[PDB]
RNA sequence: GCGGGGUGGAGCAGCCUGGUAGCUCGUCGGGCUCAUAACCCGAAGAUCGUCGGUUCAAAUCCGGCCCCCGCUACCA
């Protein structure tokens, strides 16, 4: 019997609307990403999900029915139980325009990508600048193109959009991304896919030295309505892992974390604790390493992290030290277009006192220029973001017509 | 039902009634003081009369004549004041809120009615007041007004509780909290809040303390006293503050 | 936690304290006025979500159930 691996890698899951995005993350896995009440009851990605599975391989059998996700061969016939590789998951963005700044969390966390195109929308798509323009401004190069739902849309109208998208591959940095055609619902050509997904996108090779920083997505209160006083479990902050390791019983703070009033003016309290547990999907592990969302529970008070409130915060040793800045300096190279514009005009050039979005890792904020130069800015924030690396990947927008749309990318100079 | 320590009402003395039945020369009326006594509520005693001379309505008398021989009674409904009627029907409904605790807790205690206020009215009477007071001060300072008054331990604790097995009773606290082992300290001030109420305020049944919000919670109160429920509601949530004030978590009630 | 609303064209009364299904805007007819609005009078309209128990006898005491629901959230 087959080994309990914690994830080691990451993929990023990007496409837009009705694309088959969280039925490929089914199709790959058996389980969906539509977790909050809302997301079913609209049918359409509001929030990053998750989802979880192996890969095994069987020696024997040929190519590539055989690579099959669960301890079993039997469906290229085989008896023998395959070689295990890893566990293998995923970030499941959404399509939507103002929900586009979300994926961009998931966008600094994933090692590797499966970004969908629709056979049965017209293309390009408007948005689809805007997740290969993310993927282009976090840089990941490495991209597996599919093309979806094939079943309604004919082999030949396949092969023209094969032929437009090999197209979207040459002339950039995907010169050499691959098409591999599968449908995420009928469960078709799937296991091709997860062969792409090995030999395209292999894990990085992981730093184990820098200092294990936590780059928070999510949290909950895991105290269900009723939970009395004697079984009280922390609140718990899931994540992933990109550099360093974490145990059981690290000290810890989480940064920034709460608001608390000081000196007249407003500012933020670091919030010290004591690592409680640590959980990969549903194994336990007592150890956490880079690769796939890292959920820890700690002795911290579910009340400050229930509903997504410390949405994108990092967390790092408490012995450490991270610049934190009201106000931050940045190099920004602005977009030649607006990528997920339905009509793509020109780039208005940033003058002062106007208001820009900043996507940090996982965080987000709005702000304000106060000095404006060319290259270089100097931002006033409603909050400091925690800059753990210099220069680091922040994702920045401008609000068209209500819908913030990106301008450039940029680079924090601590 | 109301069981009084003597015969036949007193001589002039002013008290309610309810009238069991209506005859052409007179009426038979249903004293509640002494078991429900039938007096002869005659015509020539008397005075929209429709609802005062009802089936079974309760009318405000006052006893005229009495005979110890046979030992009946003669009352008046007219003969009542309004500066009379008034405090007689204070008492009547102190009374009758007697008639509530201690019929409800006879019912519980498979008792009767006469042994029960042979035990509470008049073991209590040497206790100025109406007894409904003779409780009502054995809720705020402490239970032993009731063995104070020397009546045994049997209506004390089991009449104390019925009022207003079980009874739910709850309220709802809300909870912040900032430290390293936030979680270890609020268990911590509720592990060191519910700790001695059971002696202060004594024997009951249970108690409880969950969640509601994230930072919003509820706590129970459910004994055999709801007469006792905002005493063991108010306070212990204040056992929480009271603790929560000295060990950085902020503890109060919603 | 499981519980509530089950009723004229409607809006809710109306329980425990059992024998008029109750009042109001509406509906058609008649009065008053030179004529219209307001005001007075008369009838028509659910017959209580439904089986069942209590009950001489039930919106009225409640249970079984059919419908509408209803205070409520991913539980690493
Ligand atoms: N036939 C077929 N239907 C699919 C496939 N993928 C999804 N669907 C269905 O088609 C509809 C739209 O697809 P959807 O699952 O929303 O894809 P999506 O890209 O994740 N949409 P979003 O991210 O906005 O929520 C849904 O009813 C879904 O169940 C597929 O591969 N084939
Ligand atoms: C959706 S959070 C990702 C990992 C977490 N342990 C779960 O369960
Ligand atoms: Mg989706
Ligand atoms: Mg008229």
């Amino acid at each position: 019997a087959w080994p309990k691996v914690q994830p080691e890698v990451n993929i990023g899951v990007v496409g837009h609307v009705d694309h088959g995005k969280t039925t490929l993350v089914q199709a790959i896995t058996g389980i969906w990403t539509s977790k909050h009440s809302e997301e079913l009851k609209r049918g359409m990605t509001i929030k990053l999900g998750y989802a979880e599975t192996n890969i095994g391989v069987c020696e024997s059998c040929k190519k590539p029915e055989a690579y099959v996700t669960e301890p079993s061969c039997k469906s290229c016939g085989s008896d023998d139980e395959p070689k295990f590789l890893r566990r293998i998951s995923f970030i499941d963005a959404p399509g939507h325009e103002v929900l586009m700044a979300t994926m961009l969390s998931g966008a600094a966390l994933m090692d590797g990508a499966i970004l969908v195109v629709a056979a049965n929308e017209p293309f390009p798509q408007p948005q689809t600048r805007e997740h290969f323009v993310a993927l282009g401004i976090i840089g990941v190069k490495n991209l597996i193109i599919v093309q979806n739902k094939v079943d309604v849309v004919s082999k030949e109208e396949a092969l023209s959009q094969y032929r437009q998208i090999k197209q979207f591959t040459k002339g950039t940095w995907a010169e050499n991304v691959p098409i591999i055609p599968v449908s995420a619902l009928h469960k078709i050509n799937i296991d091709s896919l997860i062969e792409g997904i090995e030999e395209y996108i292999k894990t990085p090779y992981r730093d184990l030295s820098q200092k294990p920083v936590m780059l928070v997505i999510r949290s909950f209160d895991v105290n269900k309505p009723g939970t009395q006083f004697n079984e009280l479990k922390g609140g718990v902050i899931g994540g992933s892992i990109i550099q360093g390791l974490f145990k059981v019983d690290q000290e810890i703070k989480v940064l920034p974390g709460l608001r608390v009033e000081k000196q007249g003016k407003v500012s933020y309290e670091p919030i010290f604790t004591k690592i409680s547990s640590i959980r990969f999907g549903d194994e336990e592990f007592k150890e956490a390493k880079p690769g796939g969302l890292v959920a820890i529970g700690t002795y911290l008070d579910p009340s400050l992290t229930k509903a997504d409130n410390l949405l994108g915060s990092i967390i790092t040793l408490a012995d450490a030290e991270v610049p934190v800045l009201w106000n931050i300096r940045i190099k920004y190279n602005l977009l030649e277009r607006v990528v997920g514009a339905k009509e793509m005009l020109k780039v208005d050039p940033i003058r002062a006192k106007e208001t820009l979005m900043l996507s940090v890792g996982s965080s987000t904020t709005l702000g304000i220029v106060t000095s404006v130069k060319k290259d270089e800015i100097e931002v006033e924030l409603r909050r400091p973001v925690a800059v753990w690396s210099n220069n680091i990947r922040t994702v920045i927008s401008r609000q068209i017509a209500g819908r913030w749309r990106m301008i450039g990318w940029g680079l924090v100079e601590i | 039902m109301i069981y009084s320590r003597s015969k036949l009402p007193s001589e002039g003395e002013i008290l309610i009634a309810t009238v069991k039945q209506v005859f052409d020369y007179g009426s038979y009326v249903s004293l509640d003081e002494y078991g429900g006594l039938q007096a002869f509520l005659p015509w020539s005693e008397v005075s929209n009369i429709r609802d005062v001379l009802k089936e079974n309505r309760k009318v405000i008398v006052k006893v005229i004549r009495v005979d110890r021989r046979k030992g009946t009674v003669d009352v008046s409904l007219k003969k009542v004041t309004d500066d009379e009627r008034r405090k007689k029907n204070l008492q009547w409904k102190k009374i009758q809120r007697l008639d509530k605790i201690l019929e409800l807790v006879s019912q519980k205690l498979k008792l009767s009615e006469k042994d029960a206020w042979e035990q509470v009215a008049w073991k209590l009477e040497a206790k100025y007041g109406d007894p409904i007071t003779a409780i009502e001060k054995a809720v705020k300072e402490g239970e032993k007004i009731l063995i104070d008054a020397g009546v045994p331990e049997i209506w004390v604790k089991p009449l104390l509780e019925e009022a207003s097995r079980k009874v739910k009773m709850s309220g709802l606290i809300t909870v912040r909290t900032n430290e390293p082992l936030g979680v270890e300290k609020i268990k911590e001030v509720i592990s060191k809040a519910l700790e001695n109420i059971e002696q202060d305020y004594e024997s009951l049944l249970n108690i409880k303390i969950y969640t509601i919000g994230a930072p919003r919670y509820r706590v129970d109160v459910v004994g055999t006293n709801p007469k006792e429920a905002s005493e063991a509601l108010n306070q212990i949530i204040s056992n929480l503050i009271k603790i929560g004030k000295e060990e950085n978590v902020d503890i109060s009630v919603v």
